[PDB]
Formats: structure tokens, C-alpha cells, sequence
């Protein structure tokens, strides 16, 4: 009489002579069709330094078996029931791309029988994939991470996947804040491996995502760009003060720190190099060259006619240079001159490098 | 001894199956009255946007096949049972990190003779609440907690609240974080009509003293030295040292504060903003100061400083209310004048920014 | 061989059920006498407010269906049993972090013929005790440990103590931390009347030498240089260097000490307080010192230093007991005078604060 | 439908027991042909001497009680089975950290009608390979992987290789690390005669560019300033600043590089060696430079600089090819001379060390 | 016929009427002898800061029972079989010295029956012990870590341990690189506890190990020793330059950093103190005293006769001191003098302290 009693009688009749490990097909050459799909829930972390990607994802499978069928009019008009996924057939679906993970679902949520043998399963999962990280246009970066699902011990003449929706559902996506999903496609594919002769299918989900660049633009690059204006300036500073090498050393050490600090956020791949590390490197090069030339200057200025000599030809040369420079016995005037002429060249060089480096991209 | 007979009569595998749910008279819904009871707010990890709490969620419902006759069984109105063998409705978070949904202990379950059931297990929950970080540290965070089954739907169960507020009888104070309100709301979807959820919205306020002392005071105390290098004389040969040191300390504090807060590029806090602005200010200061120093260390033989300087600056003197003036001495005085002018406009802009914050 | 027969007669699944508790003559309570025995105090993590210990808690109780006739079974007064199959009363912490409550090994259980039972398993426990941090490092911490069941209540069991103090015979010294007292108190609630608990209150004192050497000595040693830059002459061009270096070292020590202690904004330690105060002092010093330097490097052409300075300062000279005085020389002497005055008041305030600590 | 009958006939609990191994005709050994197939080389953590890989190890063997008649069972030459119920030979690492030995998934197992079995599960393995760190970063590491059972011995099974090389068909490039060879060798002990193992020896080479850019270039670039402070004039009052800054940057780089590499006191890398040497050099430089500075600042009234200096130094002038020289001026010139001499020998020693590296 | 068939029959006969929880002895007075031993495999980590020791160790036990016996000629000449350690008796062997561990083996490797009741068991284990760390002669340190095995609920009249080899086997030891095992002994002992009246045995394995000192000698002490030569030197630096306190402050801060950094590698025990921290502390003391005295000097030098006065007696005193010093109103000359006389005393003091501190050890 009660729906629950008929439900018992049915459930007890179905699982009398059932064998989990037996494939659910009547004719051996017949195959089952495992409709497959995903639905993100959030994108926990994307670890660049270790090249990993954590996802919380609601797998979706459905298929059809030939033993879990009945007639509803005989059991008080019940068509759908719910049973654990621990007592029926359950296909082996793995991702070959794991890294510190579990290779399969172990939450084992229940399953919904639909009166026509159709069965539907939706276990959650936390998956840790490994996607290669390309870092040149840091932080304005578009990353591309993959996930390769597929079967393990069943060829294409026993199991054949089918993609339900060619796009990854995002109805319950939870905005992580830093990374946004431009698009997420799902491809079908086949392959052949060395173990065996048959071909095996597979499905490949590709997430193309972008980084919101405000944070690293407002905490990392603005100061390294703000203490690079001071790379060429020391030359406009005289020699009687005694604060040239101080400034130079400070700038050098600061840039070295910023580089040695950004090396913590990017991987150690050698195929490519970012665009910030290279610029900082060129800057450090030119500033140490600047400290060299300014110590040479400081030595020139503090000279004296008794201690040092040989202004033989420099007289003509520098009194002929000073007019071109539009600046109109004593060594100090020549120090000023050489300082100015190096200042012009270094502003030109910093300009030209900072420029010719960032142009091809834009 | 009866308890044994009663139990072993109730949980008989033939008479009672667990994989199904109790229903009669046309697949009627089984109500599930649940209310949560906090115990303490362990942690709020901003850098990862996570919240760790300890919780006892009491569920109650009704089952029609767990009843008996009290007088037969020696007048027993109540028993304990294990919560693995009886039915139970699955109820967990959805916004959970760690991928751990269900509860930990799986405690016993009370049972009366009318069939009611009252089950509260404990749990530690790692929820994911988004941090609104603009008024740091004086901020009011807002952490959400979902509750809904993930095997059944609305056409087989219907969740309900018992008290609109989360009980706080066992709340042990947390120190840092202090609660304000713990509302709880039922939510439903008309377009879907198969989406019932319960959302509790903890509203938290931070106690500011600690971070105040450890960050703000040094931060303002140091930035209070950016409007001062101009009052320093260029003969000392020291402006560069002070300015550079200030700039470096400033960058350090900036990187640090950006570490302590999450990397959400959606919004920017106030402190990093103020600090970036005053950093720009101090670098403008360093460049204008080197210009001043150079003009100070000029000599008569090298430059003539022809008319413009003389009249312009020795006449600008009074507009500053700065006064009253050998060529090298005139150089030095020009330097003094210009640096005082810059000092004036810089203190003006500092006050202007302090106002801009209000 | 008898042991086999005896055991397989006692734990018979038909004669003995585990899911129930032993009772007769009107649901009488079963007493549970438990006492704890420490082994070592592994750690006290302040930054997270946690304490890790190793413990053996001996429970004892009585069961009326685990008795036999000794003479029948070859005169056996005692046996071992596994502690999964027999009954046992659930007893754990409540203030536990890690969400791990129960014990680890689940050791064997002794059994006599009167029915008594004496069971002590081992455990490592991560308790959560709040740190009262004001007299750092000379502090006396106080870590609590609860004990109560989480399936039963007072109307089915009644816990009891055997010794008011936690034994310490197998204890091994800990190094850093040193115990003082280990009281243990039973607690009950009249308003509730179903809340029995046992609370052990370890009282700990820290040994100061390590942190003393590594933090205090450098701290005081450095801050002892803040009252000294005034005794430095302004011609050296070096006051700024020393003052700045001191301030930066000070900020560093401050951040560090705030790292080592937990972020409880409820109370503030003494060291950070003293350090913040002397930091404020040294920045006031830097600003007044730049003023002094500027007034020193003034020349006659640029300023006239008209009457007020002359009489006021060249007459203030004696009030300091500082003595006895070309215009640039008068400038320099004014600077000397003012800096000595500031030195006097600063050493006075330093002594005043050192007193304020007592 | 037959598959059901066949399976439920093979794995019958009475006919087939799992806890034993297949043997006949005098306890003959069952061969176990295993070969590994790499998928990717996840990580190589030097600081802890660990290697994380993903692996599929194919085992094959023969069982005489898992055979059938194909024509009876509708001509079935092949079936799948679960790998918990059938026999299987235990095979794992021995050098494993994490204490995790066995495989993760426990995949299905193929079965033919001759009784053969072909089973490959996946795995992530954390091996422990010792890092030979002398040519950093241009180093060729060598990570070992064992394989042997830990329940059986050689008198009950005999392991065998199928291909002397580990397959790389499914391998995905790793970025940093690049493979060279993957030999695999069987190993046996004559003294023991019960020790069979398989050892695969991955040979890896690091790609240097990244660490080159980020460490070497700054390192050499900075140390290139240690032979230069001598060319700086002592009137500037700046040698100390430069030397000190260089020394501190150097110590920092040293500590850092020692962090990145493991704390094996067995061997010392080349970079730390070079850096320590040049650090010693620069401190010798600082001390000789202060001596030079002192002799430069001396005045006539304070010292007489009696004969020795005059003749010795004003005659050493030409041996340097340094030339041609009021007493204070002679002081300054003596300083110039001595500093140039030191500069010469220091550049000589720098070249000498650069040679010493080759 | 087949060895496997007889093996089944035997295995099925043995476990018909067996009870795990029953002690394997015929006469209650009779005891079993649990031969015991270890074999290291490596020494993963020795955490000084937390006072812990991780070991991977191959426990070895063997005993004899009276029910697992048979006759081999009746079962086709089988004497040895292999069964899981989950179906037979298995003694309770614990270490009382755990710290964040498991108190017993959780791997449960199989066991080898030997036809005479003898049984042999060798489960692996990862053990985390807590050994007190003594740190005075850092890094030249000899540490001594313990492990106390023993039984839990069995007295000496039911179980009695026996040490197999008085030394810990090291045939498969894996050289960790930093720590070497000088020796490793195993002692037997008894005790009596408050719980009970009977006595309980125990075994105590002691590992005496040494540290290879090259790393910390190359990266930690050489620089702190190299920037201590510069503690006394500032005095040989004149006052007209303006670079004395700079040097002094730099040295002070550097030493403070090195001390505040080494405090991270050693525990916070207060019983003792290292030998490096103490030396660094004395050095910091003397260098701050040096900054005090040199500021006093700087003040003296820059004085002037008009501003300052009272060279009343100093004339005689210092013109009488300068000859003893072998150095021949002058604010400058008396400054030089006082500087020299403090330099001599400070070199003497640094010498004498660095010396008299490290002597008793060697
Ligand atoms: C029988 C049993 N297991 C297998 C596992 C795999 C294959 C064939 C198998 N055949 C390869 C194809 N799919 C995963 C791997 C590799
Ligand atoms: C009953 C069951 N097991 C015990 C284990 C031990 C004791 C008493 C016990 N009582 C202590 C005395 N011997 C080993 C430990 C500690
Ligand atoms: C935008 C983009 O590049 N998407 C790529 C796709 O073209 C490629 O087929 C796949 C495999 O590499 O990975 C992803
Ligand atoms: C319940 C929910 O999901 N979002 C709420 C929304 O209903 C509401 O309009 C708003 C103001 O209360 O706060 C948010
Ligand atoms: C003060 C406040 O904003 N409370 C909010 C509430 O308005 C909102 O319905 C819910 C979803 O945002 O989270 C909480
Ligand atoms: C037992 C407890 O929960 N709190 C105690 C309280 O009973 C007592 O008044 C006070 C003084 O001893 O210390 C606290
Ligand atoms: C010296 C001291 O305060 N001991 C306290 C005790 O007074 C108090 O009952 C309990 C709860 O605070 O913790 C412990
Ligand atoms: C296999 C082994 O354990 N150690 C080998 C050894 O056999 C060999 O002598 C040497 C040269 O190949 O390399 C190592
Ligand atoms: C190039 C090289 O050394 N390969 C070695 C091999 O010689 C050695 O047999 C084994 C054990 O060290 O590890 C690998
Ligand atoms: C070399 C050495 O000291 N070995 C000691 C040993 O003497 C002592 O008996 C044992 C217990 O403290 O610990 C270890």
C-alpha cells in the first residue's frame, strides 16, 4: 500500500542476482554511451611557482544499463529511485594529468535510477592538475590550463564518451577575485598507446583565463619604475657634496632586491623570461656602470696640479667640446664637462631601452 | 535488558531499510528543522579568504517506522541510537574549501516514541567568505555559510528554521574578532523551484589596536619626515641620505601591507593609496633637491647667472615674507629661497591630502 | 587454554551487547573515576594559542555482566580484553583544536572478577589555552583542559576525581617551560543540572634567560643611544645618520616582537609600549636636531638675529650652569646652548620613563 | 550475461583463495615481469632531497587457477577483474619518504584464458635521491628508484625486466629539468641470496638560464667592484660606504645561496667558495684603506715622518711606473702611492682567482 | 597433490578454533620470549628548534606460540607459510616517548610461520621521538637521542623482552649527509609505576650522533668573525673625516642581525647557552661602548678656545702621557692621544676575551 513498501519490494528484487564488476550489456559487441560533463564551483588556487591548479568541480555522468529496468504500474507508479553508487556498476574515469591528487572521486554521492535503465551520477571532486605556465607579459597574462579525462581499461568498442555541453557550465561559479575565466572548451579525441593495440578515447577541457592586473601594478611595478627615474640623475649632482655614490648604491641594491623578490612569484622555467626581470637587469647593469664612471670623475675632480699633471691635449679638446655642449689649469671644469656629456648619453640610452623593449608587444 | 530487545526490534534489517526515506499518503515531504549553534570563531585567514569555526547544528525530523508501545517495553519513552544505521538527511556547506563537506563525529541520535528525531553532531567548518578590504583595519567583514542537501531536492524534503538567529550561549570570546549579528535566512528560487537553502550571515568587526600600534604609528611617524628635508641646509651634504632612507622604508611598509591583505585586484585599501601618493611626493622632492644642490654649488667662473635670476628671485623674496639676501653667497641665497618656496607648497599639499582622506 | 573459553564466554555477542550501558535497580548511575597522569609538556605555541602534551588518563568503573566464578576457570582473578568490544564511556576534550577528540591507541583493558574495570590509554592532546601576555618574558601562563562525555549526560553517568592533583611521577623536564601547580576541579551547573565536567588547570612559568639574552639586552643597549645625539657637534654632519639608524633598528625590533606574540588586541605587552614611546622621543629628537643644525649653519649676510636671541640666550646661559659664549661664532654658540638644554630635559624624561615602568 | 557466470565461477571463495600464491611441481617460482613507464617529472626538491614523479608500472605474471574453456563461455578470450580479490605480488619503493609505499588507484586487471595477467596501476612517487651539488647550476643529478617486494623473497618469486630502458612515449616535457638516460638494472646479492631488486637510475640535467640570470649576473657584477675602491680618492670621504655596502650585499647573496641548496656538509659548491674568498679580500681592503686614510689626514705638527718614509716611498715611485710627487701634500702623495700599489696586487690576485676556477 | 592445495588445507585447519585475544601459552605460569631488534633505514630530520627526531625503522620481533604447529610430512613437506598479521596474536609494543606520532606500527606487514610455532614479524615504521638537545659547542655538537620501547598491559611474568643484537643494524642505512651515527646501543631495564604493583620491563635505544660542521662554519661563523676585526679599528680612524660612527653603527647592527638570526636555529632552552651567542653579545656590548667613547672624542676635537675652556691640568697630564705612548691649546692632539690609549686597551680586551672564552673546551 505505502509507497515505501513497494519501494522496498522493488529495491529487493533488483539486487538479487546483480554483479557490479560485470559490464551492463546484452550483446558483447554492443557499447554503452557515457554522457559526460562538468560544472565549476570555484577556482581555489593557481600556484605559478609550482605549476599547479586546484579546482572544485561537479562531475556529471549518465549512462544506461539493461538490468535496472522494471514496470511502474505494478509498483504503485514509481519511476525514479535513489541508491548509493557503492552497489551498482560505476565506470573508471580518470585524469592522466594529476599532481598530488586522488585520480578519481571518493565522495561517492548517490545515484538516480529513472525507470528505463538510465542512471545519472554527479559526485563532486577537488582536482589538482599541472598546467604549464607561460610568463612573459607579466602581470598582463593569459594562462591556459588543461584537464584530460578518459577511461583506463576500456577501449572504444566497449565504452565511448560523449560531450554533453561543448562549454563548461558556470551557473554556480564563485568569483575568486584575481582570475577570470574567458572561456572553457571541451574537446573529444582518440589516441593509441604503446601498451596495447586498441585505441582509447579521451576528453580535454581547456580553461583560458586572465589575471586582473591592478594589484601587482599598484604594489610591484610602480615603485621599481619610480626608482628608475633616479638611475641617470646622479650626474646632475656635483662632486663637492659627497652624496653621489650613496644614491647610486641605494638604487642598485633596491633594484637587486626587487628582482630577487619577484623571482619568488614566477616559476623557474628557462624556456622564456619575463619582461620585468630583463628590464631590471639592464637597469642594474647601467647603474653599476654609472658608479664606475662617477668614481672616475670624483678622482679627476679632487686632483691637484702638484700631485697630478698631464693636461697636455685635454685643454684643446675640452675647450672645443664645451661650446657644442652650450656651456661656455683647473681640472674641476673638465669634470663638470665629462659629467654632462655622459648624462646626455645615459638619458638617451635609458629612454631608448625602456622604449624599444616594450614596443613589439603593443 | 529491554533496551536490547527494543533496539534489535527497531533496526531489524528486514523491517527497516536505510537507503530510502520515510513517506506515505502520496509522497509527502518530510520536514527538517535545523538550527546552528556556534562555539567559537577559530580563525579568519584573509590572505586565502577562509574562515574556520566550530559548530553544532541541531536537526530534527519525523519518521513513522521508529515507533513503539511504551508500556510494552517497560515504559521507555526515549532511546539512543547510532546515526549510521538509521536514515538521515544529508546537509552540508557548498562554499567549502578542503573539499570536506560532511560532519566529523557522527554522534548518537535521540529517539522518542512518537517517531521524532533530534540529532546534533559537532563540526569544524572552513567556509570561504570574500573580504571587503577598504577601511583597514577598521573593517566590518561579512562571512556567509550555506546549508543544503546534495542528494535530495525540494520535492522530497523541505528545510525550515527554528530561530532566525544563531545561538551564542556557548560562545567563548575570540580576542581579535568580535561578532555583531548572526542572521539566518531561508532562500528559494522561483525560476528553478527545486533550490532550497539556508544562509547564515555572520557579521564581524575587527579590534584595531594591535595592527594600529604595529603598522599605523610607524607609518605616519615616518611619512611625517617627507616635508622636512627642505628645511635642511645644502652644505651638510645629507639631504640625499634622509630622503633615500625614507623612500626605502616606505616601499618596505608598502610591500608588507600588500602581503598581509589578499591579492584581490577588485578594490584597493586606503593605506597603500596614501603611501603610494607620498612616495611619489618624496621622489619629486629628491629630484628638486638635487637641482637645488647643484645651483648652490655653482661658482662665479663657471656660470654668470645673467639678469633673469637676479631680479626674479631677489624680487620674489618678499612674496614669501622671506627676507634680505660674494657671488657664491648670492648662489647660496637663491638656493635657500627656492627650497623655502618648495617647502611651503609641500606642507600645503600634505595638509591637502590629509583633508582628502576625510 | 581456559583464558580462551572464559573470554569467548564473556564477549558472546548474544549474551553481551556493547551499544548499551550497564544498569539495574531503577536506572542507577554508573560512576566513572578518572585521573590524568602527565608525561611531558611538548610545546606551547603562543602565536596560535595552542598547547601540545602527552597524557595517560586512567578511567575506572564497574560492570555487572563481566563477572565469573574464579574457581571454575582454574582460579583466574584477572584478564585482559580489547577495548573496542567491551562497553566504555566516551571522554574527551571540548576545547580541542584539530577536531581530534578521542584517544589514539585504544589499549587493552584489565578486568577482575568483581566486574571492575581499569583502563588507561595514552594520548597527545592539542589544547587551546589563552595567553595572558603583559609581563613578557617573565610571565605565568595558565592552560586549561576539559574532560566530559559527548554522548551521555549526568542522569546516566557521574564523573569523579580520585586525586585533586595530576600525577607527575613519569614526567620528564621540559626545558623552557616549568610547572608550578596542576589542580583539578569538578564543575557542575545548577541552572542546567545536566552538565558535569572535570577541569585541570596547569599553571606554567617561562624560563626567561633565552629571550632575555636574545631580545632585551640588544633592545635596551640600542635605546640607550637616543639621549646622546645631542652631545654630538653639528659640524660633524652626522647626527642624522645615527638618529635614523636607531629609529630603524627600533622599528625592526618592534615588528619582530609583535610577530613572536599572538595578535590579541585585548592587552598590550610592556616592551612594545616602551619601544613605541622611545621611538616617538627619537623622532622629536630628529626634528629638533635639524632645527638646531639650520640655526647653526646660518650666516651674517642672510640673517640679522635681531635683539631677542642675543639677550634671551646669552642670558639663559647660567640657568644651565653652561658658560661663557665673529657672528657665525655666536650662531654656533646659540646652537650649542639649545642642544644642551634639550639634552638635559631628554635625560630627565628618560629617567622619568624608567621610573614609570616600576 | 555470460561474463557474470564466468566471473562468479572464477572468484568463488571456496575454489579460489587470495592469501596464498600459485605454485605446483615442487614450489616453483612465479616470474614477475615488470617495466615502468614515466609520465612526467613533477618536481625535484633539493632542500629536502626529494623527487616527485608520476608513473605507470606494468606487471605481468601467470596463474594456473584463473583459466577456462573459451568455447563454453561464448568464446571469451579476455575479461576484466578487480585487483583486490585476485592474487597480486606486492611491489613498492624502499627509499620512500612519506611512508607511503603501495599504489593509489588499484586499477582493474586483464585476464586471458591461458592464465596470464597484465596489471598496470598509476602512482605518484616521492623518491629520495641524494643531490651532488658542486657545479651549481650546471649540474647533472642522479635519482634512483628501487623496486622489490616486502612480503616475499627470492625463493618464492623472481622479478625480471622486459626492456632495459624506461619507456618515455607518454612523457610531457618538464621545463626546468631535462632527462638524459633512464637505465634499469636488476640487482642480486651472493652473500645473502635472498635479495632481488630492480633499480632505475634517472639521469637529469638542469637548464641553467633562470638561476643564471637571477643569481650569477648580479653576483659577478657586484664582486667586480671590490678591486676599485683603491682608485677612489681619500678626500671624498666615501671609501667606507662603498666597501661596506659591497660586503653586506655579498653576505646576503651567500646566505641566500646556502638556503637554496641542501645543508649537506659532505661537499661545498663553487659559488659560495668564490664568494667567501672575495669577502675575505674586501675586508682586507677595508682595513688597509682605513690605514691609508689615516696616513693621509696626518698633519705636520702631529707627526714628523722622519727619514724612512721619504726615501723608501719617493724612491718606490718608479718601480710602479707611477710618477713625480707643503708637508701635507707629501702625506697625500704617500697615500696615493701605497693605494696604487695595493690596487696593482689586488687586480693581480683577482685574475689569479679567476684562473684558479678554471 | 599441488602444494597450493595442501597449503589451503593446512591454513584452514589452523584457524578453525583460534582466538586472537587469547595469550598463546599452555600453562598460565609459563611466559613467552619476544626477541626484539631494530634496523635503521635513514634519519629523516632532527628538528632542534622543536626538539624532535624522525626515523624510518624496520622493527623486528619474533616469538613462539603453541597452537600454530603441525607436521610437515603430512602436508607435502611445507614448513614455512606466510599469513597476515591481522588474524593471529600480535603483542602490544609501544614507545612512551612519542611526540606527534602513532604509538604503534600502522602498516601491518605479513608474518612467517616456521613449522615449530615460531613466528617472525618485521613491520616498518616512521617514529617521531623527542630528545633533549644540548647546544653549547655549536656547531661541533654530539647529540644523544633516545627511544624507549616496551609493553603496555603485560608484566614481566607474562612477557619478557630479549635484545637480539646489542647494536642497531646499519646494513641499509642511507647517509643523510649532515648527521653521522657514531654509535647506537640498546639497553634492557625494568621499572615500577604508580598505577600498579607488578614491575614492567622496557628497552632503551640510544643514538649518539655527530654533526658535520663545514656548512655552518662556511656560512655563519666566518662572517661574524670577519666583521669582528672591525670592532676595535674605528679608533685608528681620525675625526676630520666623519666616517667613524657610520662604521660602528654598521658593525653593531650586523652583529645584532646575526644573533637575532641564529636564535632561529637553536631551541629556547634556558638551562644552557651556546658559545656563539655569548661572544656576539660581548662584542655588541664593547662596540656600543666604543660608539659612546668616540662621540665623546668627536665632541672634544671640534671644540674651540672661545666656546670652551678649562685645559688647566690636562696640559701636564697629556704632555706627560704622550711620551710613554711613544708619541712625541690643541683640542686635536689630546683627542688623538685619548683615541690611541683607548685603542690599545680595546685591542687587549677583545684579544683577551675571544681568547679566554674558547680555551677550557679545547
Ligand atoms: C589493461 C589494463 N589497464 C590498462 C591501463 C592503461 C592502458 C591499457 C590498459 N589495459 C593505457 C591506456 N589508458 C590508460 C593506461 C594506458
Ligand atoms: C591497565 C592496562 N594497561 C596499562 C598500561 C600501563 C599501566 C597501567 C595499565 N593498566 C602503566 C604501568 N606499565 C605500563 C603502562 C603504564
Ligand atoms: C587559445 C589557445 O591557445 N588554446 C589552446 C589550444 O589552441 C590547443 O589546441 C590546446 C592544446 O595545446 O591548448 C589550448
Ligand atoms: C540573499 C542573497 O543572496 N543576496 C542578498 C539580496 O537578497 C539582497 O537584495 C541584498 C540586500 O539585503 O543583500 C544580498
Ligand atoms: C550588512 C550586509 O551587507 N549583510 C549581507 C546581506 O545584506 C546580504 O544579503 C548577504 C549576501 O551578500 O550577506 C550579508
Ligand atoms: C571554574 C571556572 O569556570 N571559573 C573560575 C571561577 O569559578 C572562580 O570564581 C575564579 C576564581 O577562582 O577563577 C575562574
Ligand atoms: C591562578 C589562576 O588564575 N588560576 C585559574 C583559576 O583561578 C580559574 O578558576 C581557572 C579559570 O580561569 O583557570 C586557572
Ligand atoms: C649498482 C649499485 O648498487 N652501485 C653501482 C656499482 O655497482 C658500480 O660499481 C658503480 C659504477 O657503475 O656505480 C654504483
Ligand atoms: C653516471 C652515474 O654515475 N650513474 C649511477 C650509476 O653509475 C650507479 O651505478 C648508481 C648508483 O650510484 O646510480 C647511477
Ligand atoms: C655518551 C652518553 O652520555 N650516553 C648516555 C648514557 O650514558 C645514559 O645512560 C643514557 C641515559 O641518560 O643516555 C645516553
Amino acid at each position: 500500500e505505502t509507497r515505501a513498501h513497494a519501494e522496498e519490494r522493488l529495491l529487493k528484487k533488483l539486487f538479487s542476482g546483480y554483479n557490479k564488476w560485470s559490464r551492463p550489456v546484452a550483446n558483447i559487441s554492443d557499447v554503452v554511451l557515457v554522457r559526460f560533463g562538468l560544472s565549476i564551483a570555484q577556482l581555489i588556487d593557481v600556484d605559478e611557482k609550482n605549476q599547479m591548479m586546484t579546482t572544485n568541480v561537479w562531475v556529471k555522468q549518465e549512462w544506461h544499463d539493461y538490468k535496472l529496468r522494471w514496470d511502474p504500474a505494478d509498483y504503485e507508479n514509481v519511476t525514479s529511485i535513489r541508491i548509493p553508487s557503492e552497489l551498482i556498476w560505476r565506470p573508471d574515469i580518470v585524469l592522466y594529468n594529476n599532481a598530488d591528487g586522488d585520480f578519481a572521486v571518493t565522495h561517492l554521492t548517490k545515484a538516480h535510477l529513472f525507470h528505463d535503465g538510465r542512471v545519472q551520477w554527479t559526485p563532486p571532486a577537488i582536482y589538482k592538475s599541472s598546467c604549464s605556465i607561460d610568463v612573459t607579459f607579466f602581470p598582463f597574462d593569459q594562462q591556459n590550463c588543461t584537464m584530460k579525462f578518459g577511461s583506463w581499461t576500456y577501449d572504444k568498442a566497449k565504452i565511448d564518451l560523449v560531450n554533453m555541453h561543448s562549454r563548461v557550465d558556470q551557473l554556480d561559479f564563485w568569483e575568486s577575485g584575481e582570475w577570470v575565466i574567458v572561456d572553457a572548451v571541451g574537446t573529444y579525441n582518440t589516441r593509441k598507446y604503446e601498451c596495447c593495440a586498441e585505441i582509447y578515447p579521451d576528453i580535454t577541457y581547456a580553461f583560458v583565463i586572465r589575471r586582473l592586473p591592478l594589484f601587482y601594478t599598484i604594489n610591484l611595478i610602480i615603485p621599481c619604475l619610480l626608482i628608475s627615474c633616479l638611475t641617470v640623475l646622479v650626474f646632475y649632482l656635483p662632486s663637492e657634496c659627497g652624496e653621489k655614490i650613496t644614491l647610486c648604491i641605494s638604487v642598485l641594491l633596491s633594484l637587486t632586491v626587487f628582482l630577487l623578490l619577484i623571482t619568488e612569484i614566477i616559476p623557474s622555467t628557462s624556456l622564456v623570461i619575463p619582461l620585468i626581470g630583463e628590464y631590471l637587469l639592464f637597469t642594474m647593469i647601467f647603474v653599476t656602470l654609472s658608479i664606475v664612471i662617477t668614481v672616475f670623475v670624483l678622482n679627476v675632480h679632487h686632483r691637484s696640479p702638484r700631485t697630478h699633471t698631464m693636461p697636455t691635449w685635454v685643454r684643446r679638446v675640452f675647450l672645443d667640446i664645451v661650446p657644442r655642449l652650450l656651456l661656455m689649469e683647473d681640472w674641476k671644469y673638465v669634470a663638470m664637462v665629462i659629467d654632462r656629456i655622459f648624462l646626455w648619453m645615459f638619458i638617451i640610452v635609458c629612454l631608448l631601452g625602456t622604449v624599444g623593449l616594450f614596443l613589439p608587444p603593443w | 535488558d529491554t533496551e536490547e530487545r527494543l533496539v534489535e526490534h527497531l533496526l531489524d534489517p528486514s523491517r527497516y531499510n536505510k537507503l530510502i526515506r520515510p513517506a506515505t499518503n502520496g509522497s509527502e515531504l518530510v520536514t527538517v528543522q535545523l538550527m546552528v549553534s556556534l562555539a567559537q570563531l577559530i580563525s579568519v585567514h584573509e590572505r586565502e579568504q577562509i574562515m574556520t569555526t566550530n559548530v553544532w547544528l541541531t536537526q530534527e525530523w519525523e519518521d513513522y517506522r521508529l515507533t513503539w508501545k511504551p508500556e510494552e517495553f517497560d515504559n521507555m519513552k526515549k532511546v539512543r541510537l547510532p546515526s549510521k544505521h538509521i536514515w538521515l538527511p544529508d546537509v552540508v556547506l557548498y562554499n567549502n574549501a578542503d573539499g570536506m563537506y560532511e560532519v566529523s563525529f557522527y554522534s548518537n541520535a535521540v529517539v522518542s516514541y512518537d517517531g521524532s528525531i533530534f540529532w546534533l553532531p559537532p563540526a569544524i567548518y572552513k567556509s570561504a567568505c570574500k573580504i571587503e578590504v577598504k577601511h583597514f583595519p577598521f573593517d566590518q567583514q561579512n562571512c556567509t555559510m550555506k546549508f543544503r542537501s546534495w542528494t535530495y531536492d525540494r520535492t522530497e524534503i523541505d528545510l525550515v528554521l527554528k530561530s532566525e538567529v544563531a545561538s551564542l550561549d556557548d560562545f567563548t570570546p575570540s580576542g581579535e574578532w568580535d561578532i555583531v549579528a548572526l542572521p539566518g535566512r531561508r532562500n528559494e528560487n522561483p525560476d528553478d523551484s527545486t533550490y532550497v537553502d539556508i544562509t547564515y550571515d555572520f557579521i564581524i568587526r575587527r579590534k584595531p589596536l594591535f595592527y594600529t600600534i604595529n603598522l599605523i604609528i610607524p607609518c605616519v611617524l615616518i611619512t611625517s619626515l617627507a616635508i622636512l628635508v627642505f628645511y635642511l641646509p645644502s652644505d651638510c651634504g645629507e639631504k640625499m641620505t634622509l630622503c633615500i632612507s625614507v623612500l626605502l622604508a616606505l616601499t618596505v611598509f608598502l610591500l608588507l601591507i600588500s602581503k598581509i591583505v589578499p591579492p584581490t585586484s577588485l578594490d584597493v585599501p586606503l593605506v597603500g593609496k596614501y603611501l603610494m601618493f607620498t612616495m611619489v611626493l618624496v621622489t619629486f622632492s629628491i629630484v628638486t633637491s638635487v637641482c637645488v644642490l647643484n645651483v648652490h654649488h655653482r661658482s662665479p667662473t663657471t656660470h654668470t647667472m645673467a639678469p633673469w635670476v637676479k631680479v626674479v628671485f631677489l624680487e620674489k623674496l618678499p612674496a614669501l615674507l622671506f627676507m634680505q639676501q660674494s657671488v657664491s653667497e648670492d648662489w647660496k641665497y637663491v638656493a635657500m629661497v627656492i627650497d623655502r618656496l618648495f617647502l611651503w607648497i609641500f606642507v600645503f599639499v600634505c595638509v591637502f591630502g590629509t583633508i582628502g582622506m576625510f
